[PDB]
């Protein structure tokens, strides 16, 4: 038929982006257990910066998510193409005009960009009513990184209920952590307060909180946890506050969504997907 | 009419609870709803009668939200045939069988998603986190499920001791992945949780193996706080609970867009802390 169009998001430890060695190629490496990194080539913007060109070049992707595309496209049997959002942004739906319009690998996915998102990207209610979700492929939640030191307790500190511009916190732009917050009338407070915050991506965030420009970062645990334990200036505190899962995304009338589910329930059952996590998530502490 | 449907469980507390109707009035009252139960006369006839009961639990203000969200009304009934659901000789049973042959339309429980289940029902979004865990005494020096003590049982001198309740979602999945474990274990097969715990608690058991929503709330609910899940409750081959429902059913889509509204307005914490906390 047509290779499937894969896009992608840059998020250790799910996926990791590097430039191509002068030949055009990915470096070999090994994995902690001595395995062979598997990379695929993934073209993207080299300018990243808001309202810029987003003229694209090949680079190499590798990691978690990256690990599952390769097993799903053997296991179903089809050819792909892997490239990073335009946009660097998952993606939520924004007023325009009483037009609406989806971001991000959303908007990608919806418009033809794309016909499989294979991300770290968070099963939630608004998105669902537009695409397929397969059944999650990671169980994770919400939680809060701090710098070392910092004391907070969790999502019910009076310095994120009762905020000031003493004690800044932010989540990242266009993502499901800024539509959860949009979304709960009693977070309404914390979400005036990140509006003024938020950054265009995790890694920037992580990077301010390490540069004590932003006192916390509220993401996904699996990405969080990651982190404190590769950064040990950085910890997470308060523990989940909410739970979500990362499932595969694709247009409601894909044909690949049954096997594709399946296949994810597959893995889980018999240990790849653990496989996945022993070798990109936990192995550090 | 078309709007009114069929619709089964299991007794699997704290997610379903069955209680015995008031002789007078006759009616279910306080948190619960209507569940029927078709009871043998007696084994040398096939005649029964269903007996009224109500039924309650975490699995069950989940029902009430969907009936109300999603706007059916329904007739609930207890399963027979089994118990989750095991195919035998290519035949499905328990709950996921009475959706197969279209006797339910949907089957609401502590109901875990698989992938051989799926191949003939389909399930919603999961709407409980779990998979396997396994229950030991506190500091019983087990990794996990791929322990050396369950994986290759007479290495040790003598040998652990686990079992799980047979014919559900763990069994299935220790029977197709640790072939040596599962034959060893299925002497230890326990009726169920309940007659785990007592097996632990007096040492005729040195582990049980089984799903882990069920097996965490067991722990912070133990008598003296002796009976935990490995580390820290721990879960293998996670998945969730999920409402099956028939191959195509046009029920899916609504369902499972209002169970993602449950969990993205905070309504399924408080059912949390309704049902599954305990002082451990
Ligand atoms: N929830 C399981 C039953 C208990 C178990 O086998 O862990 C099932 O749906 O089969």
């Amino acid at each position: 038929s047509t290779r499937l169009k894969i896009v992608t998001i840059h998020q250790e430890p799910f996926v990791y982006v590097k430039p191509t060695m002068s030949d055009g190629t990915c470096k070999e490496e090994f994995t902690v257990n001595g395995d062979p990194v598997k990379k695929v080539i993934c073209t993207g913007p080299n300018d990243t910066s808001p309202g810029s060109p987003r003229h694209t070049v090949p680079q190499c992707c590798y990691g978690f998510c990256i690990d599952l595309l390769i097993k799903l496209a053997r296991t179903m049997n089809f050819t792909y193409e892997v490239h990073l959002v335009a946009d660097g942004k998952f993606g939520t739906q924004e007023r325009v005009s009483n037009k609406k319009e989806w971001n991000g690998m959303m908007g990608e996915l919806l418009s033809g960009q794309a016909d499989m998102i294979v991300a770290p990207l968070t099963i939630n209610n608004e998105r669902a009513q537009y695409i397929e979700f397969s059944k999650p492929f990671k169980y994770q939640g919400l939680t809060i990184l701090v710098k070392k030191g910092t004391r907070i307790t969790g999502i019910n500190d009076p310095r994120l209920r009762n905020p000031s511009d003493k004690f800044i916190y932010a989540t990242v732009k266009q993502s499901s952590v800024d539509i959860y917050f949009r979304r709960q009338v009693e977070l309404s407070t914390m979400y005036r307060h990140m509006e003024k915050h938020n950054y265009e991506s995790a890694a920037e965030a992580i990077q301010a909180v390490r540069d004590n420009k932003l006192h916390a970062f509220i993401w996904d645990s699996a990405v969080l946890e990651f982190e404190a334990s590769q950064k040990c200036d950085l910890v997470t505190t308060g523990e989940l506050f909410f739970r979500s899962g990362f499932g595969i995304g694709m247009r409601k009338d894909s044909p690949w969504k049954q096997n594709v589910s399946l296949s994810i329930l597959k893995s889980h059952e018999n240990g790849f997907m653990e496989d996945l996590d022993k070798t990109w998530v936990r192995y550090q502490e | 009419d078309d709007n009114h449907l069929s619709i089964v469980t299991l007794e699997e507390r704290p997610f379903v609870i069955v209680e015995d109707i008031d002789p007078l009035t006759e009616t279910c009252v306080r948190n619960t709803v209507p569940c029927r139960k078709f009871v043998k006369i007696n084994n040398s006839t096939n005649e029964g009668m269903n007996v009224k009961k109500c039924c309650k639990g975490f699995c069950i203000d989940i029902l009430k939200k969907l009936s109300r969200t999603v706007k059916f009304t329904y007739d609930l009934y207890l399963v027979t045939n089994g118990k989750h659901g095991k195919k035998v000789n290519n035949v499905w049973n328990g709950m996921i069988g009475e959706v197969v042959y279209q006797r339910a339309v949907m089957a609401v429980g502590s109901l875990t998603i698989n992938e051989e289940r799926s191949e003939v029902v389909d399930f919603s979004v999961p709407f409980v986190e779990t998979g396997i865990s396994v229950m030991v005494s506190r500091g019983t020096q087990v990794t996990g499920l791929s322990d050396k003590k369950f994986q290759r049982p007479h290495d040790y001198s003598p040998p652990f001791r686990f079992g799980t309740v047979p014919n559900g979602s763990t069994e299935r999945n220790i029977r197709n992945n640790y072939p040596y474990m599962h034959q060893y274990m299925t002497r230890f097969n326990q009726r169920g949780v309940e007659d785990a715990l007592v097996s632990l608690k007096t040492g005729k058991l040195d582990a049980f193996i089984y799903d882990a929503a069920v097996l965490n709330y067991m722990a912070r609910k133990d008598e003296g706080c002796k009976l935990v899940t490995i580390g820290s409750g721990y879960i293998f081959a996670t998945t969730g609970y999920g409402i099956a429902l028939q191959k195509g059913s046009p029920w899916k889509r609504q369902i499972d867009l209002a169970l993602l509204q449950f969990v993205g307005d905070g309504e399924m914490e408080e059912l949390e802390t309704l049902w599954l906390t305990g002082i451990c």
